[PDB]
């Protein structure tokens, strides 16, 4: 005789089902079998149901607002004779009056997203052309985004999203569907939040490592959310369209005293593109930020020229200005130069070298 | 896939490397063809006529600079992968088929060197890769065979 099954939850889902979770007892090497006999009591209908499940969860379909769910779970052996384990201590989930699926949002800029709302009048679905839909109740949103997929359940369909600005500590949309004038005070909540980061690779002067430097202004008005570099190593170049990649790794980015998170890269891949991207992970979802490629070998910064010498040519009156090619790149090479009266200010007056094989330039002063 | 920017970046590469070495001033002062033995199982200077050679030769200077303990020594070792790459693609763009060359099987005496003497298996194998990427430059405009 199996031990009862324990951790009886029940959950929402985002398409509008009642999702009941249980547990396995952790002394059981067998597979289990379990019996689970839910009631859905309303104020109208009253349901009992006994249902035969292999797996730890149960769906049940159009969870009805204002109703109590009590379930009851036990559990048996799946191969042979086994002997059916007591009933669990029954759960109880009492629902709200509204129904609104998805209840939230998490959404970019730019995007579409769709919000359907079943709404309850004394246990009767209105109809969904009675149903209008409003703004942090401040402004009716227009019957053009409105849309009956149903007869009982109504939608709306917002287009090319803007960022939701913070009204106080609100930093999300509250949208209201409501029978004609009167309105209700639940309400569905769309997170349109700024996930545009701009990060900047940089390699050293000897090619060895690769510091990438990211800001977190516009991350700075949410709490609880965690900031994570994520990044894909390709075999070979970037890609012409970034993408997010499933398999990625993340990095270990610290924060310095002008505000800009740098993560270093030791060793690092020369030819070799890095895809990286930052992800929120908040409490409910995930985002990724706009990946961006970077080849080190493309970000070539090193260190300007040295043993920069500049003399004026004996009997020919022309300033020669000489130099030392770097180490790094081997490309081939501009130089820029500026040269002035020297003082307090000088006015530089500026020149542009764009042989590769040019080390020294006589100039007219 | 451009095959004359393929060459192009592979001569860029080439000679990145070969500054890399020429930073390294304990490298520049040995002679690069001067035979030291007991270093002869690294592959230096002797004729690389083509594709498959160079390939297995970058394969062996790969796992032999990997054992090392240097910072700039990753790097070339990181740099040499993306030169296999870029003469696999190349191989390709010929329509020869190129096998990924495993390294040396032949490092179990590899050790020996470097626990004895560090120095002289670092200046020796430094130089050779060197001039093992001269000779190789100097042949790719050649029309490098497989």
């Amino acid at each position: 005789k199996p031990d009862p099954p324990l951790g009886l939850h029940m959950e929402i889902t985002d398409d509008g089902n009642l999702k009941i979770s249980w547990s396995s007892p952790p002394l059981v090497p067998f597979p289990l079998q379990y019996q689970v006999k839910y009631s859905e009591n309303s104020t109208t209908v009253i349901r009992e149901a006994d249902k035969i499940v292999s797996a730890t969860s149960l769906l049940v379909d159009s969870i009805l607002p204002g109703s109590s769910y009590e379930v009851q779970v036990r559990g048996k052996r799946l191969d042979g004779p086994g002997i059916w384990s007591d009933w669990s201590t029954p759960r109880v989930f009492t629902t709200q009056d509204v129904i609104y699926f998805p209840p939230k949002i998490l959404t970019s800029v730019g995007s579409n997203v769709s919000f359907h709302c079943i709404y309850k009048k004394e246990n009767k679905i209105v109809p969904s052309k009675e149903i209008v839909w409003w703004m942090n109740l401040a402004e009716k949103i227009p019957q053009s985004q409105y849309d009956v997929v149903s007869d009982h359940v109504s939608k709306v369909t917002f287009f090319n999203l803007n960022e939701t600005k913070p009204r106080g500590k609100f930093t999300y949309d509250a949208v209201y569907c409501c029978n004609e004038h009167e309105c209700h005070h639940r309400y569905a909540e769309l997170y349109v939040i700024d996930v545009n980061i701009n990060i900047s690779c940089e390699t050293d002067g000897y090619l060895t490592k690769m510091t990438c430097r990211w800001s977190t202004s516009t991350i700075q008005s949410l709490a609880e959310s965690t900031l994570q570099l994520r990044y894909h190593r390709s075999s070979l170049y970037c890609s012409d369209i970034p993408s997010i990649h499933p398999i990625s790794e993340p990095k270990d980015c610290y924060l310095q005293s002008d505000g800009f998170y740098e993560c270093i890269f030791q060793p690092i891949f020369l030819l070799s593109g890095y895809t990286m991207w930052i992800r929120i992970n908040h409490s409910l979802g995930s985002l990724d930020s706009p990946p961006t490629c970077v080849l080190p070998d493309s970000v070539v910064k090193p260190l300007p020229p040295s043993s920069v010498k500049a003399e004026i040519t004996i009997n020919i009156g022309l300033l020669k200005i000489s130099w030392e090619k770097p180490v790094f790149p081997e490309n081939n090479l501009q130089f820029q130069i500026r040269y002035g009266l020297s003082g307090k200010e000088v006015q530089w007056k500026m020149y542009e070298v764009y042989d590769a094989k040019s080390k020294s330039v006589s100039l007219p002063v | 896939v451009p095959i004359q920017k393929v060459q192009d970046d592979t001569k860029t590469l080439i000679k990145t490397i070969v500054t890399r070495i020429n930073d390294i001033s304990h490298t520049q002062s040995v002679s690069s063809k001067q035979k030291v033995t007991g270093l002869d199982f690294i592959p230096g200077l002797h004729p690389i006529l083509t594709l498959s050679k160079m390939d297995q030769t970058l394969a062996v200077y790969q796992q032999i600079l990997t054992s090392m303990p240097s910072r700039n020594v990753i790097q070339i070792s990181n740099d040499l992968e993306n030169l296999r790459d870029l003469l696999h693609v190349l191989a390709f763009s010929k329509s020869c088929h190129l096998p990924w060359a495993s390294g040396l099987e032949t490092l179990d005496s590899l050790g020996g060197v470097l626990e004895a003497s560090g120095y002289s298996t670092e200046v020796v194998a430094l130089s050779r890769l060197q001039g093992s990427l001269q000779d190789m430059l100097w042949q790719l405009d050649l029309s490098p065979g497989c």
